[PDB]
RNA sequence: GGCUCUGUGGCGCAAUGGAUAGCGCAUUGGACUUCUAGAGAGCAAUUCAAAGGUUGUGGGUUCGAAUCCCACCAGAGUCG
């Protein structure tokens, strides 16, 4: 077998790291500060700037998430039934994250990983504190969670939206001189093209499943404040999830998804090698001007 | 020698010296998907992980300054001194954040000193919650990962072997020999995006699309493109490798006549 | 018309890109005012070109007329630089052409193709 | 079944029976007499100046321009330098000429059928736009794509899209201040491929518009 | 009926004993880019700045309380 590769060890803070990461100012350095060059012309200028704005994005890269543990909610990560479970009781998180069953606190993948990602609670598994590689590592897979799906789960969180996991001759001209009386007469005589809608004859392709699959139900930030978990109501848009590179839903994959969400709104949640590009595929029936 | 732990066909780098040594050195800056300490609930400068490119990583494997290395498992045999190491560690951690609040407390107090004075004259005469603990988004620990074989498609690097993958390889390479920064552009209609400089302060001129030889071009994609170019002053730049070891290109433009 | 049976008397390709190449002619001479326009044909792929000038004095440039309905990988795109390259008398400058496509109503568009990087 | 909205189009800060005839040369219409020019493209605006930007004031219809005009109007007839054709016939020569215009015609009829006036959108890279009440006027707010399938959502696609080609026709249209649509054409499945050789076939046809619009994140956080 | 948690700018949130109570989205202004049938659009053609407050109300501890403690007001989850 080819040898072994020793990854190195990753960054352990002390004291006064970690005293100095509290005592931070949130302020972000503004990246590329000055507007932007379009010819490198060697100006030592440009070298300055550009050294300028390297260091400041490698000192803030360098910068580790520290917190205090007594807003840490610790959790538990059971990967048999599939979740993570609070030791210590929730946060504000718990008024639209997470659920309660057989009388405990128990917490998705994904919402494990966003809360560790956002200091709300320290993830355990087996006794060891879960770094948020190892997270990354351990609650995405294809069978718990993608790596996509929880970029777009995150990001819509850091937006302050609400994000729960779906739950389910012979042949004549059209018009002749005899009926052109008002716009809207002929408009209608030649409309013989039906229109339709994403969901009608919808019912008959869940069946064909297969690809693309309704992810996560969206509710915007306002609807934060009053957020019923038992009784949420009609979400903001439900999300599916895909990639740059994966080939455009087609008409089935519309239609199946659109019956399959109801009154609605479909949103695509495109990543591309980590942009995301929230593309969003919505019926419409073009007016009769 | 830098280390990118590749799982699912997802490069990773977790390391902040592994990004600083990737853009300054080897001219690739990859892009970062993590949330950012300093404020965790925006999009506009985001985390650590930098999600490189498959061509990213397979290139920077191919020159010798990166070690792809396939994501470790969890070993049964580290448990025990691994749980006694971080009790260790939070124990030390607990005492000197303990004597350290304590000394900036005194100091403090020492500052307010005899205002804290008239303060109480005026009046007068008329820890455990507090610990800190890190969230590190890397591994604290050293782990022993295989390395991966990429000449050769498998499970963890399901990109050898695929058209659409090697034909963007090459096109990558032959980009990056000549100096430029590049970065994916799907927001603009293409596969890369070619900076003369570093993205942070040079804009980009050319809006690659990697198409191969023989693929049709449809000619409303092309238009669409070079108008896209346009509206965001950059030339959009065909792309494609040829049998005889060497790519060509075509900086598509508008001629405003 | 003198250039219309020009295009249409080499008997290069079909009907389709000799009226395109008629359409391209007649808007950059008669549109863009540029200072002379001479028709060309290029048997080697059933293609038609024009070669004229911009400003008086000043050099060529090759047009290759085009319907949308019609594919160009990118082979074709390098086959037809060089087709224009030595049109173009074979100087120093990079190889470079036009590429005003032509819908069925008469839309044009021009888009230049060159040889190798060109800055906006 | 959540219908797009319909965000007002935008108006132009400036502003400003017969029988045709057209003969097809070259495989492309062309009409040449002064006045059926003049009532082409003021009563309906249909085709483009033959050398100038919008109006012959110094005219070529499209293929599916012509086709509406013989076909869902009646007023048009298109010759081949003796032969006044038939509708069958033109079908048969327009989708010879150009492989997939059965599909961009049969979009061309539905969208023209409900008021709107559309144009080519070769320029932002699309099949066709919607200029309401026509150019002059309304700034065009629609970009539209046609494709074709069946039933089953299962045929030929007519221009393969991959997100990056999404992605440009969105940018673009929303630079230019329009909306991406997509107009995906139905047909029964159990239809032969010879039907098609008429054009009656459109009324068993089923339309499916579906406007693609951008999701900023930010923007859409509350309301 | 009991128990746990929440309340900070329009919204999501930081600060959890001491400076100016701050960050992003949003809003309003600067600079620039494109606009070809596009005042707009601007997402590595993007890049800057300002203003925005009942810190749930009341009381207490304390020389300072958004930070700690009580009374309650509204809200969420759980049990019964
Ligand atoms: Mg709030």
């Amino acid at each position: 077998e080819p040898a072994a590769v020793e990854v190195p060890a990753g960054r352990v803070l002390s004291a006064r790291e970690l005293f100095a990461a509290r005592s931070r100012s949130q302020k972000l350095p503004q990246r590329s500060h000055g507007p932007k060059d379009f010819l490198p012309d060697g100006s030592a200028a440009q070298a300055e700037r550009l050294r300028r704005c390297r260091e400041e994005l490698w000192q803030l890269l360098a910068e580790q998430r520290v917190e205090r543990l007594g807003s840490l909610v610790a959790a538990e990560w059971r990967p048999e039934e599939g979740f993570v479970e609070l030791k210590s009781p929730a946060g504000k998180f718990w008024q639209t994250m997470g659920f309660s069953e057989q009388g405990r606190q128990r917490l998705h993948p994904e919402e494990a990983l966003y809360l560790l990602e956002c200091g709300s609670i320290h993830l355990f598994h087996q006794d060891l504190p879960l770094s948020i590689q190892e997270a990354y590592q351990l609650l995405l897979t294809d069978h718990t969670v993608t790596f996509l799906q929880y970029q777009v789960f995150s990001h819509l969180k850091r937006l302050g939206y609400v994000v729960r996991r779906f739950q389910p001759q012979p042949v004549t001209p059209l018009l002749s001189p005899g009926q052109a009386s008002s716009p809207a007469v002929v408009l209608q005589h030649i409309s013989v093209l039906q229109t339709t809608h994403l969901p009608d004859g919808g019912a008959r392709l869940l069946e064909k499943s297969g690809g693309l699959e309704i992810i996560f139900d969206v509710y915007q930030a306002d609807a934060v404040a009053t957020f019923r978990k038992n009784n949420p109501g009609k979400p903001y848009a439900r999300m599916c999830i895909s990639g740059f590179d994966e080939p455009v839903p087609d008409l089935c994959s519309l239609k199946r998804l659109s019956y399959q969400s109801g009154d609605v709104p479909l949103i695509f949640a495109l990543v591309d090698h980590g942009d995301i590009s929230f593309y969003s595929f919505r019926d419409f029936t073009l007016p009769q001007d | 020698m830098l280390v990118v732990e590749v799982a699912n066909g997802r490069s990773l780098v977790w390391g902040a010296e592994a990004v600083q040594a990737l853009r300054e050195r080897l001219g690739v800056g990859g892009r970062t998907v993590g949330a950012l300490p300093r404020g965790p609930r925006q999009n506009s400068r985001l985390g650590l992980p930098l999600l490189l490119m498959p061509e990213e990583a397979r290139l920077l494997a191919e020159i010798g300054a990166v070690t792809l290395v396939s994501a470790p498992r969890p070993d049964s045999r580290h448990h025990s001194l691994a749980l006694t190491s971080f009790k260790r560690q939070q124990e030390e951690s607990f005492q000197e954040q303990s004597a350290l609040a304590a000394e900036a407390r005194e100091t403090r107090r020492q500052e307010l000193l005899e205002k804290i004075t008239e303060g109480q004259a005026a009046k007068k005469q008329k820890p455990r919650s507090a610990l800190l603990v890190q969230l590190a988004t890397a591994r604290p620990r050293p782990v022993k990962a295989r390395p991966l074989d990429w000449r050769v498609q498998s499970k963890d690097w399901p990109h050898a072997g695929r058209p659409a993958h090697e034909l963007r390889y090459s096109i990558y390479r032959d980009l990056w020999e000549r100096g430029f920064f590049l970065s994916a552009a799907g927001k603009f209609g293409g596969d890369f995006l070619v900076y003369p400089g570093d993205p942070l302060r040079f804009h980009a001129h050319y809006i690659a699309q990697c198409w191969a030889p023989e693929d049709t071009i449809p000619l409303q994609d092309l238009v669409a493109a070079g108008r896209l170019g346009t509206s965001v002053r950059k030339t959009l730049l065909l792309c494609s490798p040829q049998p005889d070891g060497k790519v060509v290109y075509t900086s598509l433009q508008w001629a405003s006549l | 018309h003198p250039k219309y049976l020009e295009m249409m008397e080499l008997d290069i390709g079909d009907a389709t890109q000799v009226y395109v190449a008629f359409l391209v002619y007649l808007d950059l001479m008669e549109s863009k005012s540029w200072h002379e326009v001479n028709c060309v044909g290029l048997p080697e792929l059933q293609l038609i070109c024009l070669v004229g000038t911009e400003i008086e004095g000043e050099g060529l440039q090759t047009v290759v007329p085009t319907p949308i309905t019609a594919s160009l990988s990118h082979n074709r795109i390098r086959e037809i630089l060089k087709a224009s390259r030595k049109l173009q008398g074979d100087p120093d400058l990079p190889m470079s052409f036009t590429l005003a496509i032509v819908e069925s109503d008469s839309t044009i568009v021009y888009y230049k193709l060159t040889d190798g990087f060109m800055l906006p | 079944m959540a219908e797009a909205v319909f965000h007002a189009p935008k108006r132009k800060r400036r502003v400003y029976f017969k029988i045709f005839r057209a003969e097809m040369i070259n495989n492309n219409v062309i009409v040449r007499n002064a006045e059926d020019i003049e009532q082409l493209y003021g009563k309906g605006y249909f085709g483009k100046g033959i050398l100038s930007r919008s109006r012959p004031s110094f005219l070529q219809l499209s293929l599916e321009e012509a086709f509406f005009l013989v076909y869902a109007l009646g007023c048009l007839s298109i010759y081949y330098e003796k032969e006044p054709l038939t509708i069958v016939k033109l079908w048969k020569a327009f989708t010879v000429v150009q492989p997939t215009f059965r599909t961009t015609y049969m979009a061309y009829h539905y969208f023209r059928s409900k008021g709107w006036v559309p144009k080519v959108g070769l320029k932002y890279g699309t099949d066709l736009l919607l200029y309401r009440k026509g150019p002059p006027f309304y700034h065009a707010s629609y970009s539209v794509i046609i494709e074709l399938v069946d039933d089953h959502f299962e045929g030929s696609l007519r221009r393969p899209l991959s997100w990056k080609s999404l992605a440009a026709l969105s940018r673009v249209s929303v630079n230019v201040s329009k909306e991406l649509m997509l107009c995906y054409l139905i047909k029964p499945s159990t239809m032969t491929d010879k039907e098609m050789e008429s054009p009656e076939c459109m009324k068993r046809i089923k339309v499916q518009e579906v406007i693609l619009s951008r999701w900023v994140s930010s923007r859409e956080r509350s309301d």
